[PDB]
């Protein structure tokens, strides 16, 4: 019954701001990494950023994103603010048992588990 | 002509479930000069009672994949397409050459024009015990040009 669930996307303007959530049920998510991922129709999924039990950021959103934990809430959030229509894609979270792991500035995902369905997201002028 | 030179990256210790874990060790070989033999040795489920019960290996089919980067993604590729003419045997001690075994080896070729690098993970992350959680293995093989 374990699950992530992401939520959060939405539509907005160049400049606006979304939270993305990425909420566990049947376990406790400070014993993982979350990771955040987005992939835009059409292209290869790419890191965007992960929390361990320090933080990785994509040198694209860093300035922009924040990714944090709320233990009460079981929920992993990825604040997006001042963005930009580069960023629009499908968003994906999910668990690493191991921590967040970055080789040659890629984020390592093969140890990734329970992708959740993803939430859309959209900047357009 | 032949081979006598040999690194060798052994993780059999480092795994182990601990109260820090899981944790990244890393195990890198550098290499410049021909002909050299490269041997990963990473420890099997069962070797001991628990500590490596849920280990995983990527790629599951090393050393005939590796894991390399390819634009910002990190992809499974046949070695032998990445480096041409490097030597894998198939089997190494009368065992199959693959970490179900608990080893993998290789030798590189006597020419390589391009910098090349590409990783191996004995992943024993998802092992629990008493609190405890196994680390996560990285052997980073970085190939010079040379020859």
């Amino acid at each position: 019954q374990v699950q992530l669930q992401e939520s959060g996307g939405g539509l907005v303007q160049p400049g606006g701001s979304l939270r993305l959530s990425c909420a566990a049920s049947g376990f406790t998510l400070d014993r993982y990494a979350i990771g955040w991922f987005r992939q835009a129709p059409g292209k290869e999924r790419e890191g965007v950023s992960c929390i361990s039990s320090s933080t990785y950021y994509a040198d694209s959103v860093k300035g922009r994103f924040t990714i944090s934990r709320d233990n009460a809430k079981n929920t992993v959030y990825l604040q997006m603010n001042s963005l930009k229509p580069e960023d629009t894609a499908v968003y994906y979270c999910a668990r690493d048992h191991g921590p967040c792991t970055v080789l040659a500035d890629i984020l390592y995902d093969y140890g990734m588990d329970y992708w959740g369905k993803g939430t859309q997201v959209t900047v357009s002028s | 002509a032949s081979t006598n030179k040999e690194y060798v990256c052994d993780f059999t210790d480092q795994l182990k479930p601990t109260e820090s874990g899981p944790k990244v060790k890393k195990c890198e070989v550098k290499v410049n000069e021909p002909l050299i033999k490269v041997k990963i040795i990473c420890p099997l489920k069962g070797s001991v009672e628990k500590l490596y019960d849920n280990i995983e290996y990527v790629p599951k089919k090393s050393p005939y994949v590796v894991l390399t980067k390819e634009e910002t993604k990190l992809k499974e590729k046949l070695l032998s397409k990445l480096i041409y003419g490097l030597l894998i045997s198939p089997t190494v001690n009368e065992k199959e050459n693959n970490f179900k075994e608990g080893v993998i080896e290789f030798t590189l070729p006597p020419v390589v024009h391009k910098a090349t690098v590409f990783y191996f993970i004995c992943d024993n992350s998802k092992t629990e015990d008493d609190n405890k959680k196994g680390n996560r293995g990285i052997v980073e093989v970085y190939v010079e040009p040379y020859g």
